[PDB]
């Protein structure tokens, strides 16, 4: 029969689960948002539509930290991307509490993998309308990874979700190729920008905002910082410069 | 064993004018024969022309103040910001203070 | 279509879209004008306020929420009751506990997160309502937009309600101009109430029609009405 | 504490109660009845801790009444005294117990016996010809298990009572300001208005 | 989250029928055969261990299992519906009843036990009734030996002999047949063996066939000695070997 | 089936909405605010001569201050009052004054939409909104004389008159050119009277209508029959000079 | 009457559609997996596919380790697979607390089984898409292979598989077995038991392997982990040097 | 745990639950109240689908909340017992709390309120009952009658049926009840109210119980020969023209 | 959500009837009849078993006469399961009563409880309605014998003889037809063995298709004594009764 996508928990004919297919619409729906990792660290980047001049310039920051080590960006729904930023709030509190030693990015990225799951194991809840990139570093190394709906999650190299989704998945894979020695904090935030920009071919239209963050055990000493000031110009322009 | 009182001395006088009041009360804190404060204001401005002090135990009189003080900027909230009467105040404090009749603020409180 | 994903907020449509959602932003429209803006010493709220009947009175739009925050609404009436209380405590809370005045873009985000539990649970609604938070703390003037979907944004000025594209197009267009009117509350006021008017069609605000209200450098969020924004109209 | 007699005669059950009502160092009244009528044909009397006393009377009350309209039936007095026990018994485990003692009296239609129970605070009853609660029964038992014949008429019975309290009042250091007597028959309860010099 | 199926998922239709038990009884039906033989001196249970795979170990999977060491059960239809009554069972015959007056339950008792772990699946709200058929065989002092059928609905009965799923008809048939108030342990086994060969299509040894009786108490199964009183299980599963010698004197 | 706090596609709730329909079915009930008090009425409307009119009571005391006319599902108004009298009566407690109409009227509305089967907001246990409106009339010193109206949306209004129920359309238009800040109370009585009469079915008489009036003096007063069919009579009389 | 298929009620001919449905999700990861029994070790090899470039493929496993000594393999979605592992976690470790000793391989099936038959009864909880094969050496039962799906159903195997080309590996093993006529690789290295698993699972794929097409989980007495890239490669290298 | 809004608004306005809960009440056997000057009578007809019954212990219609108050009622049996239990607890605490028994307005006002509270709670269903609740106040002697419907609306009576044909009977009364001059006797009373039930229970000395209420709980059921009596001079009155 | 698929177990058709209790009373209409006759010095519980097999053992069965009190039983008619459910609960609040106030409990307060409990699976809950009709036969000092009957619906009456489950209808009509308040329990034994005989929708009346019981007071002693028939004594009583 039919009715399979009316209900969070039911499985489809096909093995499927509709609803959640449905919430992925919804984050390819929203704007693209990017993350790059490095050679010791991870840089999270995105695109923030200007709706009009009205919006002030700087002010409605998207990217967000998690304890000190942790950065997490994400497309579709916001409201749904908070709920799930104060859920990993509370989840790397308690688990620091416990242990003492700041959640590991794994650790964290189970935490948040379990509870998206979690939301679509009923059908009393829907399930999230967020593709979430996250990372940082911790004890060994830096982790970058990419949380979709179903809660389904991995590690990345280099991760990107959104609208333009293809065109930085593209920019990512030949980043991949022609640097198997790894990028460097101060390079990713730059490829970051230029990422950003060209992805966003596929919304040409609104003028938009760029906002780059990183979580370096060199540049940040291991901590998640915003990039503003000259640093942000400087990438802002690398981008300016190879869209033409 | 814990003891959850005190007892920060003080003492505070309360006359009523004939169109007007005060309320006064010395600065000096203290905990058995040492002095914690030679200058901490036990008297208070609360909005609405109140003045109030809870003397006694300073931690509960700070928490009374604090919680009458937030009662009266819930009473305009409440109520189109309509003024609290002295009388209102005074019956107000009463319930403050009569909430925790099993574990009582250790104050004396004045208006 | 719609009509199959739309019996309650814990279903996406298959364009991934959430119809309960978009119903209650539909409530905002169908509400009375309001409009928002801010320079760098000053944040007003202008309020096109709506009647049943030339007997009845004109209800208000605007709410005080502490000292230095307040907000004006568009829509159902009960849930901004609902939401600048809860605003009230928030800020109450932060007072009483770190005796800190509330930021208002974190009052902005205490709003989303209030609001996006009701977009994902069984049983409950999403609010039927926008706000126009402004306020001043220890980063300035602010003024934001809150949206039933969870949205808050922070802008230089802004409009909700019935034909407020006017207002929003006047403002965006003022920009330059209404920004610098620093140490001038009476500039402010005056540009809020002609990007007000810019969605007028109806009728013409009148003394117990508007409805103002401002919060500032040294000016604690106050409300004004009749006779009070008599020389603003 | 209080005076609480009873005595049951050949078709009848007698309940004598002290009628003073002391509030440390002062006589408060001296007109108080310490009974209850559980419905037509059972009587309860009651002493012992100053509010849980009439409190736990009214509430056996009540549910004697409830269950009267109900069922539109009267429990037998063993039936009453029964459900009474088992309150006493749950008090007694209860965070604050009843601290009441009971004399409960009825005549039972159904058997066309009267009958008397004796039941302390802690749910202790017994049917007895006669008893007491406190301290009566040290000065009155030794009278009654002389005097007392099964077949004995009403009448005999409040002269029996008459006896057992000018030993009371005799004896007993606090002055319990006399008594109030209660019958309780097949026709129901009545109280003996003079007793004070009968 | 939270359950909010506190309604019936079993209501009655316009004619009076519980759908989910009648579909129930249907899973059922599908199930392979199973049943029971009562004998002056004993019980038996047995059932076809359906094996669906060659790679898989059908030891390691019991379909007739020990609820008392008097009590025992086998089934017919959903298998791991069966796994969690058998749990349950367990339990409830220690919570209810050991723990209370000493000793294991009598057969009806128990029986009457896991009919209401059943009925209770047929009005609870959010659940849905289990798809299985149980025959329990048992013996107590005071009512000797027994043999009961428990349906989905939660309904019990008592049998001489009887059998449940697949080809329950045919073999009640040849049941019919063979019993006797007079059939020693022994024969019922026989009688046993027999009517589920005409179920069995392929192999029917030993390690294809799952058997058990209540029987005799088996001191040899106590595992300690000094107690007089305490003789020993009265139920016992028939091993590979004991089920082969049977079948040649098939 | 569907939500009992669903939105329609224009932004309304369903329940509330059809909640207003039931109310369009209830007597009809008036009041008038004037500097000199409040005047409310209710229509009576006995559905049987033999329902002993009076034990119909649609016009309640709130405080010595404030009273209140239904309309609708009357039934679904008792525990309204009910929270209103509490309100009124704690507010006195805690305070020592009489608690403000407005506030009063406030505390009401906040039950309204406490309806759901799990709304997450808190814990609203009540499967449908009310099916009835109510008229709020009282007095205070610091606004002087009040009318609202509360409907089941949760929203109130201060109105100079109004009237709810089967005459409302009709009565309001009539109220619209009635009312003037100078009314009297004797004045308003009258019109209320009037405005009754034209939107009853019934004959109105003192029987199968209800005044009332609460002011700064006496405080809420029911008139009595006799008190009501003497200004009835007065009602003939002028309309009749005319 | 169609909502039979929604949730976990019955179906007219006696069915639960939800679960059977549950069964059909746990292929779709394409992904094939077997184990198979050694003298005392227990392997299971299973398909590594890594299509994404921008993945890091260090963290694509289908392969957990519950406990010290039991492992788990998982067919189905990922994130059902690790709310399965999670619990498993949960319980090996509340067991061991409670209990005193490790929990057996074959006790913790049952447990996972148990917990699945309750999605299958109480509607408001779905079925898992997903197919458990756990694996260790057991200190009473010696290697041990238990599976259980989505209907709540385990049993032991002698070895099995499991995935869209199930069939086929399965009937080559049991082919295998009939020849051998023992119940497992008479092996006494695991090592070498390791080989017979990809070989295997090769001749009845008909594909070859490299380093990273595939994940193997070995258990032995007290141990049970993953191999790497490289300790793969070295298996590779030997199966090559016969064939 | 179950909190499903079954009684709901629907488009109209109207709360179906609550209009369905009538029409179980219209179904239900007929019942009458009738005030005299000094006392009320409640008749109610008794159903003959089956007869075989044992009387002396089927429950009968008119039941006792306390000493001085009854209540009769029309619809479902198993739903009127629920709130006779509430009512007669609901008696018996006003008097340990009040000392003073409920005045029938009280009573009556805390049942109608049982019922409105079933139309807007979740998860339950409203009652398919309607009652007439008739007695004395404590130390009064003015006749009460009341009568309550599933809604929770309520109201006194100088007389009112309700229940199957409850129409018909209605306009018997309505046509034979002056207010001015009330059944000044407990006979012309009594013989009002069966005269009533005939109109519809169609020859039934066995088919009519009444139950007369006099002043300081007095109340008193007649046999049915008391009634039968009625039933006979009644009869005669209309042959004999 | 779950609203989806709730039947709603307890609401009003347009015509003011209970769905469920409706069909409840269907499914018990199919149910083996159980018939109850009260004698001036006695009662009689006799009940057809439904469906039946050479194998089925009927001397350990017992599906539809269950003993209550000691004074007290009831004959089944419907779901078993159900009904045990339901004396069970009887069982305990008898036990209560005694408890409470050392007299055995009066046959009509232990019957309307358990139609309360009945009625209340009618109003609120959301659960299906217990599939099951009693007839109770008891005695107590207040009353004397009594005949009572519960269904679905909650429900319950007085009578001099009765009957529930299948045709019930022609069972009814000839009790009414034969029945005299002077009876003694073995007229009565005897009527309601005929009545069961010519509504059965079986061959004939066999002992092992019958469960009789009966409450007498034992002239020889003075007090009351429950019988519940074994089936040796059924067949006896069967053959005196002119049935063989």
């Amino acid at each position: 029969g039919t009715g399979y996508d009316l209900s969070n928990s039911v499985f489809s004919p096909d093995g499927r689960n509709f609803q959640v297919e449905y919430a992925v619409k919804a984050v390819e729906n929203g704007t693209t948002s990017i993350g790059i990792k490095c050679n010791d660290g991870v840089v999270f980047a995105v695109e923030k539509l200007i709706t009009s001049k009205l919006l002030v310039p700087q002010k409605n920051v998207k990217i967000q930290v998690v304890d000190r080590h942790i950065g997490c960006v994400y497309s579709g729904l916001i409201p749904d991307g908070r709920h799930l930023v104060n859920r990993g709030r509370e989840e790397a509190a308690s688990f620091k509490k416990l242990y003492k030693t700041p959640i590991p990015i794994p650790a964290f990225a189970d935490r948040l993998g379990q509870y998206v799951q979690a939301h679509t194991l009923y059908n009393s809840v829907r399930p999230f309308g967020v593709s979430t990139i996250f990372g940082g570093v911790d004890k060994n190394g830096a982790h970058l990874y990419m949380l979709e709906p179903s809660g389904s999650y991995w590690g990345y190299k280099g991760a990107a979700t959104g609208k333009g989704r293809q065109s930085a998945k593209a920019e990512l894979e030949k980043l991949v190729d022609h640097h198997p020695e790894g990028l460097s904090a101060r390079e990713a935030v730059k490829q970051a920008a230029k990422i950003i920009y060209l992805a966003h071919e596929d919304n040409k239209e609104k003028d938009f905002e760029l906002e780059i963050s990183w979580c370096s055990l060199s540049e940040t000493n291991g901590l998640h910082k915003f990039v503003k000031g000259d640093l942000l110009q400087e990438a802002i322009d690398f981008a300016q410069k190879e869209i033409n | 064993q814990f003891n959850p009182y005190g007892d920060n001395g003080g003492t505070i006088l309360g006359i009523a004018g004939e169109d007007f009041a005060v309320l006064a009360g010395d600065t000096r804190n203290i905990t058995d024969y040492s002095i914690n404060s030679r200058y901490e204001p036990k008297v208070f401005d609360c909005g609405d022309n109140i003045v109030m002090s809870a003397n006694g135990f300073a931690a509960d009189g700070d928490a009374l103040v604090k919680r009458f003080k937030n009662s009266v900027k819930w009473y305009h909230f409440d109520h189109n910001d309509k003024k609290l009467s002295i009388n209102s105040a005074a019956r107000n404090i009463q319930h403050l203070l009569y909430g925790k009749r099993f574990f009582p603020y250790y104050v004396h409180t004045i208006i | 279509f719609r009509n199959n994903y739309d019996g309650d907020t814990v279903t996406f449509s298959p364009t991934g879209r959430l119809f309960q959602v978009e119903y209650a932003l539909e409530a905002i429209k169908q509400g009375s004008v309001t409009v928002g803006l801010r320079s760098n010493t000053h944040a007003v709220l202008v309020a096109l306020k709506r009647n049943a009947d030339e007997l009845s009175s004109y209800q208000k739009k605007i709410i005080k929420c502490d000292e230095h925050m307040g907000l004006s609404l568009a829509g159902l009436a009960p849930d901004a009751r609902v939401l600048s209380n809860y605003l009230r405590q928030q800020c109450n809370y932060s007072s009483l506990v770190f005796n800190r005045k509330l930021a208002v873009e974190r009052a902005g985000h205490l709003l989303c997160d209030k609001a996006q539990k009701n977009t994902q649970s069984y049983g409950g609604r999403p609010y039927g309502v926008g706000l126009l938070i402004i306020g001043y703390d220890k980063s300035g003037a602010h003024l934001l937009e809150f949206q039933p979907s969870g949205n808050v944004t922070e802008l230089y000025g802004t409009a909700i309600g019935a034909r407020s594209q006017g207002a929003k197009t006047y403002l965006e267009r003022t920009l330059d101009t209404f920004i610098k009117i620093d140490g001038n509350p009476d500039e402010l006021i005056k540009a809020g109430v002609e990007a007000i008017s810019q969605s007028l069609r109806d009728e013409s605000l009148t003394v117990d029609n508007l409805s103002i209200a401002i919060v500032g450098k040294d000016t604690p969020f106050t409300i004004y009405d009749g006779e009070a924004v008599a020389k603003y109209i | 504490m209080d005076i609480i007699l009873g005595i049951r005669v050949q078709d009848s059950v007698i309940l004598a109660s002290s009628k003073a009502v002391t509030r440390g160092i002062s006589v408060l009244k001296d007109s108080d009845d310490k009974t209850r009528q559980l419905s037509p044909h059972t009587l309860m009397s009651f002493a012992g801790e100053a509010g849980d006393t009439v409190q736990f009377a009214e509430y056996i009350q009540a549910n004697i009444q409830l269950y009267s309209i109900r069922e539109d039936y009267e429990l037998s007095p063993q039936a009453v005294s029964s459900f009474v026990r088992q309150e006493l018994a749950k008090s007694i485990r209860s965070r604050r117990p009843y601290q009441v003692n009971v004399l409960i009296g009825g005549y039972d239609k159904k058997k066309n016996k009267p009958e008397l129970y004796q039941i302390d605070y802690l749910g202790t009853k017994v049917e007895l010809p006669y008893g007491a609660h406190g301290y009566s029964g040290f000065y009155t038992f030794s009278l009654l298990d002389h005097h007392y014949r099964p077949d004995m008429t009403t009448e005999e019975g409040l002269d029996l009572l008459k006896l057992c309290v000018q030993e009371l009042e005799k004896r007993m250091p606090m002055d319990f300001k006399g008594v109030i007597v209660k019958i309780v028959d097949k026709d129901g309860i009545r109280q003996v208005d003079d007793f004070q010099a009968q | 989250m939270t359950d909010r199926y506190s309604f019936s998922l079993t209501t009655f239709s316009p004619s009076g029928k519980l759908g989910q038990i009648d579909y129930a009884l249907t899973a059922v039906k599908q199930g392979v055969t199973s049943l029971g033989i009562k004998a002056t001196n004993g019980v038996v249970i047995a059932t076809e261990k359906k094996s669906s795979s060659p790679l898989a170990m059908s030891e390691t999977l019991s379909k007739v299992s020990l609820l008392t060491p008097d009590i025992g059960a086998v089934y017919s239809g959903m298998g791991p519906d069966y796994r969690v009554l058998v749990d349950k069972s367990r339990k409830v015959a220690h919570t209810s009843y050991k723990r209370i007056y000493g000793e294991y339950p009598p057969t009806k008792l128990l029986v009457s036990e896991v009919a209401k772990i059943m009925q209770e699946a047929t009005q609870s709200g959010g659940v849905r009734p289990f798809g299985v058929s149980l025959l329990i065989a048992g013996h107590d002092e005071f009512n000797g030996f027994s043999l009961y059928q428990v349906d989905p609905s939660g309904s019990y009965f008592p049998w001489k002999a009887t059998a449940i799923g697949k080809g329950s008809v045919a073999a009640k048939t040849f049941l019919e047949k063979r019993w006797n108030d007079e059939l020693e342990l022994e024969d019922a086994i026989h009688i046993a063996l027999l009517t589920l060969k005409e179920s069995v299509e392929g192999e029917f040894n030993g390690d294809t066939i799952e058997l058990a009786i209540i029987g005799d108490e088996n001191p040899d199964l106590l595992g300690y000695t000094g107690i007089p009183t305490d003789k020993g299980p009265r139920f016992r599963k028939l091993t590979s070997q004991e089920i082969n010698d049977r079948l040649e004197a098939l | 089936d569907r939500g009992v706090s669903t939105f329609s596609p224009e932004g309304r709730l369903f329940q509330v909405e059809y909640s207003l329909e039931a109310i369009k079915l209830g007597s009809t009930a008036i009041g008038i605010a004037t500097k000199e008090g409040v005047v409310l009425g209710v229509e009576k409307r006995a559905t049987s001569p033999l329902l002993e009119s009076d034990s119909i009571e649609k016009i309640v005391e709130i405080d010595r201050h404030i009273g209140c006319a239904m309309s609708g599902l009357t039934a679904d108004a008792r525990s309204m009052i009910e929270h209103a009298r509490t309100a009124a009566v704690t507010h006195n407690l805690y305070y020592d004054e009489d608690i403000n109409v407005e506030s009063l009227t406030q505390s009401v509305c906040d039950l309204a939409l406490r309806f759901g089967e799990g709304a997450s907001g808190e814990e609203r246990l009540m499967s449908r909104p009310f099916g009835v409106a109510l008229l709020i009339a009282g007095h205070d010193a610091d606004d002087g004389y009040q009318l609202f109206h509360a409907e089941p949306s949760g929203t109130f209004y201060r109105y100079n008159a109004k009237a709810i129920g089967s005459g409302s359309e009709g009565a309001q238009a009539e109220l619209l050119n009635e009312w003037h800040s100078s009314l009297t109370l004797k004045e308003a009585e009258l019109l209320v009277l009037k405005i009754l009469k034209q939107v009853m079915e019934e004959k109105l008489d003192e029987n199968n209508a209800q005044l009332s009036c609460i002011t700064k003096q006496d405080g809420f007063k029911i008139y009595d029959n006799e008190k009501t069919a003497e200004l009835i009579k007065e009602l003939k009389e002028k309309e009749a000079a005319e | 009457a169609g909502y039979d298929r929604h949730i976990t009620i019955f179906s007219p001919e006696g069915r639960l559609y939800q679960v059977e449905y549950a069964f059909k999700a746990t292929n779709q990861t394409n992904i094939n997996s077997l184990a198979v029994r050694g003298k005392d070790c227990t392997v299971v090899i299973s398909q590594k596919k890594v299509p994404d470039k921008l993945l890091d493929p260090t963290t694509v496993s289908y392969i957990f380790c519950i406990s010290r000594t039991i492992g788990m393999v998982v067919n189905g979605p990922i994130p059902d697979a690790r709310n399965a592992a999670l619990r498993a976690k949960a319980e090996a470790a509340e067991f061991r607390y409670k209990y005193g000793y490790d929990m057996p391989c074959d006790v913790l099936a049952k447990r996972m089984a148990n917990l699945s038959q309750i999605y299958t009864q109480r509607a408001y909880m779905r079925p898992l898409g997903v197919i458990l094969t756990f694996v260790s050496v057991d200190e009473e039962l010696g290697p041990s292979i238990y599976k259980t799906d989505p209907a709540g159903y385990y049993v032991g195997y002698k070895a099995t598989a499991t995935g869209p080309k199930q069939q086929e590996i399965t009937t080559n093993l049991e082919n295998h077995f009939k020849k051998s006529k023992i119940d497992h690789i008479n092996e006494e290295s695991w090592e070498k038991v390791v080989e017979f698993a990809i070989t295997h699972m090769i001749d009845a794929l008909g594909t070859e392997f490299s380093k990273n097409d595939l994940e193997v989980g070995v258990a032995t007495k007290d141990k049970f982990f993953t191999l790497s890239a490289e300790n793969i490669e070295e298996r590779l290298v030997a199966i090559a040097e016969q064939d | 745990g179950y909190d499903r809004a079954l009684s709901i608004f629907s488009p109209d306005g109207h709360i179906f639950q609550v209009e369905y809960a009538l029409e179980a009440v219209k179904r239900g056997t007929c019942a009458v109240g009738v005030k005299g000057k000094n006392c009320v009578v409640l008749g109610c007809e008794r159903r003959s689908t089956l007869k075989l019954q044992d009387t002396r212990i089927t429950p009968s219609k008119v039941s006792k909340i306390d000493s001085h108050v009854v209540l009769s009622f029309s619809g479902l049996n198993a739903d009127s017992r629920i709130l006779i239990e509430k009512a007669r607890v609901e008696a018996q605490s006003h008097r340990l709390t009040l000392e003073d028994p409920v005045t029938v307005e009280y009573l009556t006002r805390y049942v109608a309120g049982v019922q409105q509270r079933y139309t807007q709670s979740g998860g339950v269903r409203p009652f398919g009952v309607s009652t007439l609740i008739a007695g004395f106040d404590p130390r009064d002697d003015e006749p009460k009658l009341y009568q309550t419907e599933p809604s929770g609306i309520y109201s006194s009576w100088s007389a009112q049926t309700i229940g199957r044909n409850s129409k018909t009977v209605r306009e018997f009364l309505e046509k034979n009840y002056d207010r001015k001059e009330p059944p000044a006797t407990v006979e012309e009373c009594v013989k009002l109210t069966v005269r009533s039930l005939l109109e519809v229970v169609q020859t039934g000395a066995k088919n009519i119980e009444i139950t007369v209420v006099k002043p300081d709980s007095d109340i008193v059921a007649l046999s049915s020969e008391e009634i039968n009596q009625y039933v006979t001079q009644i009869e005669q009155e209309k042959q004999e023209q | 959500g779950s609203r989806r698929y709730d039947s709603r177990t307890t609401i009003f058709s347009p015509e003011g009837r209970l769905y469920q209790v409706e069909y409840a009373l269907e499914s018990i209409s199919h149910a083996g009849t159980a018939i109850g006759i009260m004698a001036s010095d006695g009662i009689v519980l006799a009940a057809e078993r439904k469906v039946t097999s050479t194998l089925l053992e009927q001397d350990t069965s017992t599906e539809k006469l269950y003993k209550l009190n000691d004074k007290i039983a009831v004959a089944v008619a419907g779901l078993t399961a159900d009904a045990e459910i339901l004396i069970n609960t009887a069982r305990i609040h008898a036990q209560n009563y005694l408890k409470t106030y050392n007299e055995d409990i009066p046959v009509e307060i232990l019957v309307r409880r358990l139609s309360d409990i009945k009625q209340g699976y009618t109003q609120h809950g959301g659960l299906r309605p217990f599939g099951v009709s009693f007839i109770y036969a008891g005695y107590d000092d207040r009353y004397g014998y009594q005949l009572y009957t519960s269904n679905p619906s909650g429900n319950y009456t007085g009578w001099k003889a009765i009957s529930v489950g299948a045709n019930t209808s022609a069972a009814q009509t000839l009790l009414q037809m034969d029945y005299k308040d002077d009876m003694k329990v073995d007229d009565a034994i005897e009527l309601a063995l005929k009545t069961l005989s010519k509504t059965t929708d079986s061959s004939a009346l066999t002992y092992d298709r019958l469960e009789f019981a009966t409450i007498r007071k034992g002239a020889n002693d003075g007090e009351v004594y429950q019988k519940i028939f074994k089936p040796q004594e059924i067949k006896d009583i069967l053959v005196k009764t002119g049935i063989t």
